[PDB]
């Protein structure tokens, strides 16, 4: 009675989410450099917001926020090109901070 | 000190600079080989001569390809391909027939080890492309073994000189197959007007089949 | 007299065994699914020799098999721990610089060596220019990361297989396996894929080197009496 | 004098058959241990192609029967302002717990469509759920 | 076989293809 | 190349491969065969293929 990974894979919150479009998620600030904000989300790629004016100093290295996802990779393919371009990271709007 | 190398061509190249004008360098092809199917080829480039014949040689040792040989003396079938707009069609030859290819098919077979072969070449005789193309040709070739393994069959090979005997070449490592081999009763395989003309007795060239020096 | 039977009972025995080094303990289908090793790219930068081993597009992102990366995986752990017992040079390339410090750090800690810096021409196939005639080569190569950093094949893959050395490597939807030796497919850009990779190789090498000296000293043991 | 041809063959190949004319004269370090457990595939160069014409590739979409329920509960109710948590490898959205209630009364015999999708609304209103309809 | 396996049908999450503001309009 | 499909039957080896040699009553034969259908697909390769032997003989 082992799991299958068809089974793991149709059980996966992020199978179970769907699309991807205007879909709140939860995010963890894993690295800060100035004012760029790099958040993991679960996905396969982090997404970069820029600190928010307000309470800017509560965001910390660790501290988990509210994201509003766009795209899970944003990639686009280009005049001539053979593949896709990717730039590696995901597309979210920075919320705010989730609190308990 | 087992490899010996063989010149293929010798070619002064010349490119325009804008202060010395027309300079002169070599472009020199060598064959390395051992004659026990380990065998090479390379160009190399040089101002002076003997530098190019150093740097080809040595290189060529580097970029090696082993050739298999049917009974260490012949190629496993007749090679048909084209490199380019060469054309190179090498036949399957018993013992004895020796080497009748273009001279440097010969120098290069005696690379390699292979005493028994005929080829033409026809398109464009350029020798690195022709240099290429043989050496694609030979190192993409299906051995008896793998063509049994492949097929799960047993090789057959049959002599006129031995009669009717069955002479098993190669059998395959795994299961044997139990369904013969469909039998089409006739074959959609391409033919070279060459060969049907020259089993037709239609081939009628004064330089053909010509008394040479052994080779 | 004595030689053939030390690369008798040390260097050929541990070769009769399907896994001389368990390192199918190492991981499972659900640890690997945990660290998200099956997210690839999206369907638009999918390799065509990669094919294979997706297992599907779930909304134009690709799904990587990972029935077939835990099969993948437990070859090119096997070879990778059978390459430390023989005490084999084992190098890890990988350009992502997100992960060069972590990379150089696994390296350094199971005793290997690490190449994530900038590959300059002919390291490999000049070596000896560049280092000495005597300069000995790494027996593995092992790629965390196959592409270099404008999304190509990295340089030392194709001069690995000029320079007859196996390599292992992380092949993502995008990359190219055709030359590489052992190829894994798996996600080569979510932290959690990487950091297992790395804990993964990293005690599959650690292991294999203890063996080493277990099987030699008790081979010298019972050799005086 | 290992050969550097990577195009012609694999590092395998090229080294057994280098051994068997005796132009290497020791086997290398990785050779038995690759010859004992060889990769599934034996690594050759290929070159990609690009598709041409009809051709496909033989990759499908990932669907499962739930997503046509995810797909009519987004239109309906929309996407829930509780935020997925997709570190959680057992969370539940809103839509997932409609879906299995979904499930629950197909089971129980339901077979149209329409009704089925009314009666689940109200079972998760009645143990306490915010369902607000977008439109 | 296995129930948890994928199944074959169409794009269940396809937007509606969009329209000219005079689309069905003469 | 040889041009065409099956170039085989261009040669006189394929030609001279016919059993079929007419007893000399045999003056004229018509051969009546519809180029669609599975049941004439017999027809037509006798036509495509035996014809040449049997003329050649
Ligand atoms: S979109 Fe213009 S007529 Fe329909
Ligand atoms: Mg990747």
């Amino acid at each position: 009675n082992v799991e299958s990974f068809a089974s793991m894979l149709r059980h996966s919150p992020l199978t179970q989410m769907g699309p991807a479009k205007d879909k709140l998620v939860i995010g963890r600030i894993f690295h800060i450099v100035e004012n760029d904000l790099y958040i993991d989300f679960g996905g396969k790629f982090h997404c970069v917001c820029r600190r928010p004016e307000v309470d800017g100093e509560k965001y910390q290295k660790g501290t988990r926020v509210r994201l509003r996802l766009l795209d899970l990779e944003l990639t686009s393919r280009f005049l001539g090109a053979t593949t896709d371009t990717t730039v590696l990271e995901a597309n979210a709007v920075l919320l705010g901070i989730q609190e308990s | 000190e087992d490899f010996d190398t063989r010149i293929l061509e010798v070619r002064n190249v010349f490119t325009m600079t804008a202060k010395e004008g027309r300079k002169k360098s070599i472009r020199v092809l060598v064959a390395v080989g051992n004659g026990k199917g380990a065998a090479g080829f390379s160009i190399g480039k040089a101002t002076d001569r003997m530098d190019a014949f150093r740097k080809a040689k040595n290189r060529a040792v580097h970029h090696l390809h082993y050739i298999e040989r049917y009974e260490d003396h012949t190629i496993f079938h007749d090679i048909s391909l084209r490199f380019k707009r060469t054309h190179i069609k090498m036949k399957k030859q018993p013992k004895g027939y020796g080497l009748r290819c273009h001279r440097a098919i010969i120098t290069i077979c005696r690379l390699i080890g292979i005493k028994d072969m005929y080829a033409k070449v026809s398109g464009s005789i350029n020798m690195l492309s022709l240099t290429q193309g043989l050496f694609r040709g030979l190192s993409r070739q299906e051995t008896h073994q793998q063509l049994a393994d492949k097929k799960g069959l047993h090789v057959v090979e049959i002599r006129e000189e031995c009669g009717p005997l069955p002479i098993v070449v190669a059998s395959p490592r795994g299961p044997l197959r139990k369904d013969p081999e469909p039998e089409d009763e006739v074959p959609d395989v391409k033919l070279d007007w060459e060969d049907v003309k020259t089993a037709q007795g239609m081939k009628r060239s004064v330089w053909s089949n010509l008394k040479r020096a052994a080779t | 007299e004595d030689s053939t039977d030390f690369n008798d009972k040390i260097l050929n025995e541990p070769l009769k065994h399907s896994d001389f080094f368990n390192v199918k303990e190492l991981f499972s289908v659900r640890s690997l699914f945990d660290a998200r090793v099956h997210l690839g790219h999206k369907a638009g930068c999918r390799h065509r020799f990669m094919e294979p081993y997706i297992f599907g597009s779930r909304l134009d992102h690709d799904i990587i098999d990972l029935e077939q990366t835990a099969t993948h995986l437990q070859l090119a752990l096997n070879f990778t721990a059978h390459m430390a017992y023989r005490k084999g040079i084992i190098l890890f390339i990988s350009r992502n610089r997100q992960f060069s410090y972590l990379i150089e750090n696994m390296a350094r800690d199971c005793g290997e060596y690490a190449h994530t810096r900038y590959f300059r021409g002919g390291m490999l196939t000049n070596a000896r220019l560049l280092f000495g005639p005597t300069v000995r080569l790494p027996d593995l190569i092992i790629f965390l990361h196959t592409l270099n950093n404008i999304f190509e094949p990295h340089v030392a893959v194709r001069d690995a297989a000029k320079m007859n050395i196996p390599t292992v490597g992380i092949v993502d939807t995008n990359c190219n396996p055709c030359l590489i030796t052992y190829p894994v497919p798996g996600n080569d850009d979510s932290p959690l894929a990487v950091h297992l990779y790395c804990r993964l190789f990293q005690t599959a090498i650690t292991r294999a080197k203890e063996k080493r000296q277990q099987v030699e000293a008790l081979y010298r043991l019972q050799g005086q009496k | 004098a290992g050969s550097r041809l990577e195009t012609v063959g694999s590092i395998f190949s090229r080294t057994r058959d280098l051994v068997r004319a005796g132009v290497l004269k020791e086997k290398p370090l990785w050779f038995d241990v690759y010859d004992a457990f060889p990769p599934l595939r034996e690594p050759v160069f290929q070159r990609p192609r690009v598709r041409y014409g009809k051709a496909k590739a033989p990759i499908q979409d990932i669907w499962y029967h739930e997503d046509r329920i995810r797909a009519k509960f987004y239109s309906v109710y929309g996407s829930g302002q509780r935020a997925f948590d997709l570190f959680n490898p057992n969370f539940k959205s809103t839509c997932q717990r409609f879906v299995e209630k979904y499930t629950e009364l197909q089971k129980l015999g339901e077979t149209d469509e329409e009704k089925l999708f009314v009666e689940t609304g109200k079972a998760l209103l009645a143990e306490g759920v915010i369902l607000r309809r977008v439109g | 076989s296995n129930e948890d396996l994928p199944i074959s049908m169409e794009n269940p999450y396809k937007e509606p293809l969009k329209k000219c503001i005079l689309c069905g309009k003469h | 190349p040889m041009k065409g499909r099956f170039p085989i039957r261009r040669t006189l080896q394929y030609l001279s491969q016919g059993n079929v040699v007419f007893k000399d009553s045999v003056k004229v034969m018509t051969v009546n065969y519809n180029t669609h259908g599975e049941l004439g697909e017999g027809a037509r390769k006798f036509v495509f293929f035996n014809i040449p032997q049997i003329q050649y003989k």
